[PDB]
């Protein structure tokens, strides 16, 4: 399963 | 042994023929088992091997949806690094994202990790103890101070240790068959005259799982490290591996000549000999 | 500024036996950037039903790719590999070897 | 010289749409509307009788940025009108929200002073306050850190009426990209 937290650069 | 689970993403700008170029794919091991491209008709998030086609339609929901979120935040991440080096808009530039954990054979947690990359550069990765980040650049370190106020680093560490030791462990259990699966080297052995005072020697392996594989020529029980060709080890398209290794050798010293082959689907190391 | 020059192996599935069925793999590691072409050739022409896996790319970020065809090898036909990629001068081809 | 107005507001949550209305007393033909920075682009728009209404789509950072809004008539010559004033439509809700309090206390008596700060643990370049009746936010640059916090004050001056406050933080190289709403903190005048 792939992680669903992001944030941008 | 260990095993591992890991995801690898690729956003590639294409400035005038349309948005970026997304390409997700996620391992076990050395096995894939699902992906997703932008450029493809489903627009799904698609599966890769067997085992993992028994989950059903709320995973494949919530995986497509993930994935595209994720392609879209690597898009705007182009627009922004772009003007973190002043860069055209003309050229094509690279984001690339590897993220992934290891348990040990106990099933217990080894490590995760998580670095990206632009244009083909480190860019900004996670440490070792998962709780901060090194930047490579100035332009990371800007990166850096967004990712401490946004709680990335803990966001990580949790699905490193989470969701991801959890997963793969529930993935390697509904496909134990195949991917914890002994799948030892045929091994056979190759001999042409290259002149009429020597010969080449190439030592084959095949049909290997995993990858990892060392092949070794000696002579008369020493090591031949320097007159050694060997080819990196490659996919032969059905999952499974290959690889050899080759020695010139004078004629006919042949006997004296001997391949090691060291994998963890064979009960002992063999020695070929011609 | 980073350019990495792909190697290049090609290869078959198992070892050939003439009148059997088999598949036919060339196999692009260590490059960048990601724009590449590599077209599979039975005797200097192109074959049109090639395959290829999932981009993907190592620990130190270079790409690698199989590309691959279903095939059934005789004496006569000869086989290769060509690929084009920013970092080469022209096109670079490599014959596959049958007797290795 | 058009009006450019943001419904519901210029502060958008991530995601969400907002719509750029630009309005004229005198008949306009045509409308654009220009961003400018590092994403510039224009967008083109008829109107009717006389107005428009440019739809900015679901939010995300590289929308973020100072609008203009122009007017002509008609294509060629482009005899181009006043620019109006700037709009300058921020994305919220990207970092972790600040904490905002009130010197000598949120609530006061007529006319005396009042400072409101924002702090945080990250490291914020500058900070946003908005009150809730009005368009514009005042701002000001962080200090250095400070017992591992980085603050600003904003005051106010003699109290009035009341406010409810609300406090976002940013970074310098990105000033329309703008953290969580602090807890929304109520002025009171006894």
């Amino acid at each position: 399963m792939l992680i669903y937290s992001m944030w941008g650069k | 042994g260990s095993h591992s689970m890991r995801y690898f993403y690729t956003s590639v700008s294409r400035p005038g023929r349309g948005e970026p170029r997304f390409i997700a794919v996620g391992y076990v091991d050395d096995t894939q088992f699902v992906r997703f491209d932008s450029d493809a008709a489903s627009q799904r998030m698609e599966p890769r091997a067997p085992w993992i086609e028994q989950e059903g339609p709320e995973y494949w929901d919530q995986e497509t949806r993930n994935v595209k979120a994720q392609s879209q935040t690597d898009r705007v991440d182009l627009g922004t690094l772009r003007g973190y080096y002043n860069q055209s808009e003309d050229g094509s530039h690279t984001i690339q994202i590897m993220y992934g954990c290891d348990v040990g054979p106990d099933g217990r947690f080894l490590r995760g990790y998580r670095q990206d990359a632009y244009d083909g550069k480190d860019y900004i990765a996670l440490n070792e103890d998962l709780r901060s980040w090194t930047a490579a650049d100035m332009a990371a370190q800007i990166t850096k101070r967004k990712w401490e106020a946004a709680h990335a680093a803990e966001q990580q560490r949790a699905y490193l240790e989470g969701r991801c030791v959890e997963w793969l462990r529930r993935y390697l259990e509904n496909g134990k068959e195949t991917l914890q699966r002994t799948d030892p080297p045929k091994t056979h052995m190759t001999h042409h005259p290259i002149s009429d005072h020597e010969a080449t020697l190439r030592c084959w392996a095949l049909g290997f799982y995993p990858a990892e594989i060392t092949l070794t020529w000696q002579r008369d029980g020493e090591d031949q490290t320097q007159d050694t060709e060997l080819v990196e080890t490659r996919p032969a398209g059905d999952g499974t591996f290959q690889k050899w290794a080759a020695v010139v050798v004078p004629s006919g010293e042949e006997q004296r000549y001997t391949c090691h082959v060291q994998h963890e689907g064979l009960p002992k190391p063999l020695t070929l000999r011609w | 500024m980073i350019q990495r020059t792909p190697k290049i192996q090609v290869y078959s599935r198992h070892p050939a036996e003439n009148g059997k069925s088999n598949f036919l793999n060339c196999y692009v590691s260590g490059f960048h950037p990601s724009d590449i072409e590599v077209d599979l050739l039975k005797n200097g022409e192109r074959i049109e039903k090639v395959e290829h896996s999932d981009l993907s790319f190592s620990k130190d970020w270079s790409f690698y790719l199989l590309y691959y065809t279903e095939f059934t090898p005789t004496e006569k036909d000869e086989y290769a590999c060509r690929v084009n990629h920013v970092t080469l001068s022209q096109p670079k081809i490599v014959k596959w070897d049958r007797d290795m | 010289k058009p009006s450019l107005l943001a419904h519901p507001g210029p502060l958008v949550k991530s995601e969400e749409t907002v719509i750029l209305q630009c309005w004229s007393d005198v008949r306009f033909e045509h409308f654009l509307l220009h961003r400018e920075g590092k994403y510039k682009d224009t967008l083109h728009l008829i109107g009717e009788h006389s107005k428009a209404n440019f739809s900015i789509g679901p939010m995300m950072q590289d929308l973020a940025g100072t609008y203009r809004c122009y007017g002509s008539v008609t294509h060629s010559p482009y005899q181009l009108s006043a620019p109006s004033d700037p709009l300058d439509i921020v994305i919220t809700g990207l970092y972790e929200k600040p904490s905002l309090s009130a010197q000598p206390g949120p609530t006061v008596l007529a006319g005396e002073s009042v400072t409101l700060s924002c702090s945080s643990r990250s490291s914020y370049d500058m900070y946003h306050l908005s009150r809730e009746g009005e368009a514009h936010e005042r701002r000001f640059s962080a200090g250095p850190k400070v017992n591992g916090t980085f603050q600003a004050d904003f005051p106010l001056g003699p109290a009035t009426h009341g406010g409810t406050y609300r406090c976002f933080g940013s970074f310098r190289d990105s000033p329309y990209e703008w953290s969580n709403s602090s807890d929304p903190l109520l002025v009171s005048v006894t």
